[PDB]
């Protein structure tokens, strides 16, 4: 039921970072995937979302153009790609699942996991 | 007029649900909900809130009593009344697969084995509807069991689940009227010199939220002496001015639908009260009672005979029977509409026309010859 | 006072019956039916007695019904 | 008409017969005991009728047809015949050996 | 020509009778008539003379044997041989309500549980008919049971009665002939330059009291290699001159019915003895045997192949099988009727036309041009 | 001597088969079937025995069929 | 376009065989072949090679055990468990005659009682076919049992035989496509001034040996999410250029089929992915989701909505459900074809026309006026 | 990679779905099913017992099925 | 299952002779009948075929015009008529049955009988 993600470490601003998030249990090829990051002690904020099939993507307005998110169903894994990280991205990310199946509209999160840290 | 209605999927609200039980981790949710409880409301992964039952608990018998015995290499059942009891319990499960093995998965109507009458009243009682829709289906179980589908959902993870799709009635107690059409035809001694037409907009009419529905199929509707119990899958909506066509045929607000041919046959139509007998050519059209024989002989042209005192209407060689309901009939003594048109020029071949469309064809042909 | 009444128009030769009531099926309502069945591997016990023979014969009929229903799920419903 | 030549006339036994035309598979083989009725062995040159063992076998072709015997048996003596039943009713038997 | 026939009530002679049993003081008359007698003729309050049976007497068992026991608080059945006997008796009554629970009251065909073969022959033997109608239906029980309806009548006053409605055959031993039509079409290399027509009056024809009946539905008729066993509820009568149309198409006594189009398809019609193969355009039409393969190759145009020596007719990709009855076929070597008409001017769009009507359209259009 | 015979007309391309016989259904004949059944109020007797358990089970099933058919009579047949 | 296909005998390859078991001296051959062997290959007198089985051996019980007892005038059965076994064995034979008593000899689909599932797999395994047709038939038993006929053959010489007729699939794994049509109409405020046409060539299309088949009946074909399981008995073949009509409507290689009328109705068509919603006049056409309500409102004219995020399409008063398959849809942004034609002169009445045929009618009518 | 795909043409307002597979029924295959039954003339033995009464009742039901099926063979099937 | 024929004897060349061939067992009205003759020690040769219905006849090319074959179904017998007999007809005949039912095409012989002799 749980899903695990990796990609920790510290990198100087100017270095790309691609972190994956495996998934087991639930049928991965029927659900959407969300990414949300939280600074230690601060509030949750929303990041890109990839649809279940893979032609629709929506990035956060604050951080757009320098973000890339990819989804694979054969290995049931999701990968997030970033370039030109800036000092206010030091937070704890979260690779979380949705709660509705086979819909092109998105409704919140249902299943979370132990996220990774950057910088 | 059956080709003008749109085609739609019969049961696409059940196959969609059955495709949700197949994903991993969903069937276990249903099993946990039915823990020491027969009927309980469950929420699927789709987002809907279905209602679930636990009919035919069979694990409590085979697993508890008959399983430890037959696995000991020296099994010995005590008495014969245990065998007879076990044959009755297993009988229902055999009939379900037998009925499912020939329909390839989709069943209609749902049989008594599938969703028994003692439980369908319990399934209706907890539906999220008003207190009047429940009463309608509670006293008409034999009809709501004829418009329902059951589908193979899943047999995975050691449990059998099949979705039962029940109809839901949204519009109640609005007046439905139905009209019967006969081919009124002019009468002449010389065959082939007679033109005539007949209306095609026959079926069931009644209002639906400020409009009027219209089912052109006269056979896909039920009758309980007051209700129709039809469906909107095979209906086409119309503007609310169709009722003016019956009383004012030549009105310009809404044109009616007619069809035309240069042939005539003595054919009758059995209405709810009496028969619209229409005999042409050289035939003997008659209406007779069952205790006094012949009591009326019609002439050429359209005619109407009530069911009060008439029990048999015969045309040519056929012998139609007449329904025996009770209601006040009436006759509007008008004049045939066919005598206006000129038999010389006429659009003899029409299959889907109108009063205006036929009028335009006559207007074009009659005016065109007026040049020179 | 009166339920059924019929009108006949001589002009168009088309009668109309009024006074019925409607019941239109607008939408469907999904309901899931769950049937609980217990699987069995194979009956290893034999015997020349009659009462046991009936039970083993019926349990075989029960197993065959589940077996034939197992391959029926794979194909999607046609409707 | 189709004349039919069967060789070797008056000879394991294998008998080969030819035809003047191209008959696809319309060959029947007959076995007549001396002074007895000609019981039919096989039809369509390959299928054996009921009442005979599996020793007999047949090979068919567009031009020539061959009958072969797995092994001789004491009650397997007498003359043999061939027949063709092509499209038109005319039927021609031809010659026969003496085994 | 399915629309030209009249629409009538299927079972209006059964519902009418069931409405008589509902009035007060009627069902007691039936009970009094069936006093120590199974079959007896009774007269209703309507005026008809129905015939009644007393099938499945079940009071003699439950009321006499099982009722005094189960009402004593310490019931004790003697042996299992009684329970098994009682389950068999209580099996017919369960199947009746099970079959009535899905059809909502009207059942067709009547199943064996309702009116078994042992009692249907007893019901036929005492009907008020001649000595030949009884003979016909006595040896054809499986057909008269397929055209019979049953209706739930009453359950009031501690008795269950359901009316069984049986067919009654009035016309026996008159010759029925059936004609099969094919779309003969002209052949040309250039597509779109070929016009053609086809006759529409296909079905069953046979006499009824100095006239001819005509069933346009070719599937609502049975066959016992000599009989038709159809019904007059969906038949339109015609004058007795329709037989002259088959041999003399251009007769003025009675015009035939045709339809016209500008399209051709290689379609076959499987008759009783042989197939009317009609291959057009560019297709391979063949009739083959089951032991020799290809034996015939048709050319463009209508053709006829008998069933004597032919066991498989193939057109394009389809493979039709041919019926294998025994009758003397015939071939009338004529000339196609289509070559008379000029392809230049032609009413290419018709759905219900006639030889005269199409002739008039050509006569009007050809003469209209000839003005100047 | 001969029952079935069919003619084919090359002119109109429409064969016809003659020689059959007719059986036309002209009218209906009403017949009433009466089934006698005994009503029971309620079975007051209990017991852990097996033979009596079957009888009470079937009598209850008999009562349900009558009760179910009681409400089916109210609606008129649709035909 | 249902009338353009040829009519053929449904089961004429089984009645032919059943007529062969009747001649004298034949049924003894079958009995001799099944001597201490259940399944064996037998050759009939017709030259065919049928496959026979010996299901439900019942002589081994009654003749051996129960026959010597009941003919002694003092019979005495030992125990009750013997009777119960005999009732189960005799139950199958009763059900077969019950199924034949109402179908008059021909049964479809074959029920489990007649040819059980445990045997139909063994019957398929020995059919003289390839190794791919067997795999198709073995994994789709519930479909090949719905297209199989059974005929009561013979009961003569104290043995009961009924022929079971099984389908044989010849063409496998060729791509079948299906098209859906909607009546696109022009939109004007004034009613009666708008024309339209709609394509009638809807159905199933796919190749058959260098050509294309076409099933106009959209209801007589199955679906297993990849296969169609159609039948060629009711299909008309076409030249392989039909696919060019979809992308090039005005191509001269092959003309398409259209029908024309001067009436418009807001009717939808539920496709495999989404609905072709077409709302005209004054109606409220809407596509809604099941969790958010209204999400789209169409305008006048044809429109397409996918099944990704849409779970309900409502037109007027009806509420169509949408199938929920998974595929990549597409939208080809073209321009409506009706805008070319002039509404002044137009063949408003057509039922079976073509692009060329309607073009010719306008070309002749427009040019005829241009004289003077 | 993809099975089902559908295209919509705005010009003719007619969508087409591609990617299915064929299974066309070309011809039939005859197969004869033989059921073996034993005839009985008439049971002369009587008795007031219960177990024997069931056997005579069921054998009578077996005989009626054969007799009823006997007259159903004469008529040629209608298809 | 067997079928017998009569008509033996000796006749001087110039006298007609009609010999019948009765049949029992098999359904006579569904089969065709052949006639094949054989000189003592020589090979068999086919002469005439009558169809089951009786409207089709095919005499041997060598001997045609002086032959006549008739079939009756009421008395289930077949009669072969000859005239102007010549001395190469002195042989043993054979009245045989076919092996296919209700076909206008003929496939060999299946059932034979004790033949008759002429001259
Ligand atoms: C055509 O119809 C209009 C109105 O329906 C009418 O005023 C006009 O007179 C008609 N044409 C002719 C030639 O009469
Ligand atoms: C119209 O038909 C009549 C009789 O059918 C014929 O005499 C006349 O010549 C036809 N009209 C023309 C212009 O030929
Ligand atoms: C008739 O059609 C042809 C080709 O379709 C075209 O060339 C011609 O111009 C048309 N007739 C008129 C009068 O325009």
């Amino acid at each position: 039921v749980q899903l695990v993600e990796s990609g920790g470490g510290v990198v100087q601003p100017g270095r790309s970072l691609r972190l994956s998030c495996a998934a087991s249990g639930f049928s991965f090829s029927h659900y959407a995937m969300h990414w949300v990051r939280q600074a230690p002690g601060k509030g949750l904020e929303w990041v890109a979302v990839i649809s279940y099939d893979g032609e629709n993507t929506y990035y956060a307005d604050s951080v757009k153009g320098r973000f890339s998110i990819s989804r694979d169903n054969s290995k049931n894994t999701v990968s997030l790609q970033m370039n030109s990280l800036r000092p206010e991205d030091t937070a704890l990310y979260y690779c979380a699942r949705d709660r509705i199946v086979d819909d092109y509209y998105y409704y919140g999160m249902d299943v979370w996991g132990q996220g990774a840290t950057v910088t | 007029l059956g080709f003008l209605l749109g085609v739609g999927s019969a049961c696409a609200s059940g196959i969609a649900v059955s495709k949700v039980l197949h994903l991993e981790g969903e069937v276990n949710k249903i099993k946990s909900a039915l823990l020491s409880t027969n009927k309980a409301v469950v929420s699927l992964s789709n987002g809907v809130s279905v209602l679930t039952i636990k009919v035919l608990d069979l694990k409590n018998y085979i697993d508890k009593q008959l399983l430890p015995i037959v696995n000991k290499q020296s099994c010995s059942i005590s008495n014969i009344e245990t065998v007879i009891e076990f044959q009755q319990k297993n009988n229902r499960l055999l009939e379900i697969t037998r009925e499912f093995s020939v329909n390839a998965g989709v069943t209609t109507p749902v049989s008594t084995y599938m969703l028994t009458n003692s439980e369908l009243l319990s399934l209706i009682n907890d539906m999220p509807i008003t207190n009047d829709q429940k009463k309608l289906m509670s006293s008409n179980v034999q009809i709501v069991r004829q418009q329902s589908y059951s589908i193979m959902s899943i047999i995975k993870e050691e449990v059998l689940a099949y979705v039962v799709q029940l109809p839901l009635y949204g519009v109640i107690d609005t007046p439905c009227w139905k009209l019967h059409t006969s081919p009124l035809c002019t009468t002449n001694t010389k065959e082939g010199s007679n033109i005539c037409l007949t209306r095609t907009d026959r079926g069931w009419y009644c209002d639906n939220a400020g409009s009027v529905s219209f089912f052109p199929q006269a056979e896909t509707c039920k009758v309980q002496s007051n209700r129709v119990f039809c469906d909107t899958m095979n209906s086409l909506t119309l503007p609310s001015e169709v009722n003016l066509c019956n009383i004012d045929i030549f009105n310009p607000k809404y044109d009616c639908k007619i069809m035309t041919s240069k042939t005539d046959v003595s054919s009758s139509v059995i209405t709810s009260l009496g028969a619209i007998v229409s005999c042409y050519g050289k035939t003997k059209c008659t209406a007779s009672n069952k205790n006094r024989g012949i009591i009326k002989t019609f002439s050429n042209g359209c005619d109407y005979v009530s069911n009060k005192g008439v029990d048999t209407v015969s045309v040519g060689n056929t012998l139609y029977y007449v329904n025996k309901q009770e209601g006040k009939s009436l006759y509007v003594k008008g004049e045939p509409i066919i005598n206006f048109y000129d038999p010389l020029v006429f659009p003899s071949s029409e299959f889907d026309a109108s009063i205006s469309q036929v009028n335009e064809k006559i207007n074009q042909s009659l005016a065109f010859i007026r040049k020179s | 006072s009166q339920n059924i009444t019929e009108e006949f128009y001589q002009s168009t030769c088309s009668a109309v019956s009024k006074g019925y009531l409607s019941a239109l099926r607008t939408g469907w309502y999904t309901s899931v039916i769950t049937i609980e069945l217990s699987n069995i591997k194979e009956n290893k016990c034999n015997g020349t007695d009659a009462k046991v023979k009936l039970i083993k014969q019926e349990l075989d009929k029960y197993k065959n019904a589940v077996t034939e229903l197992q391959l029926l799920m794979q194909s999607t419903p046609a409707c | 008409d189709i004349q039919m030549t069967q060789s070797p006339s008056s000879l394991r036994v294998t008998i080969t017969c030819q035809a003047s035309q191209d008959i696809k598979k319309y060959l029947n083989w007959y076995h007549q005991k001396p002074g007895k009725v000609p019981e039919l062995l096989m039809h369509d040159a390959s299928n054996l009728e009921t009442g005979v063992p599996s020793r007999f076998s047949g090979r068919g072709s567009g031009t020539d047809f061959t009958l072969t015997i797995s092994s001789l048996q004491p009650e397997d003596i007498g003359t043999y015949y061939c027949q063709q039943y092509d499209n038109l009713p005319p039927l021609t038997f031809g010659g026969g050996t003496k085994v």
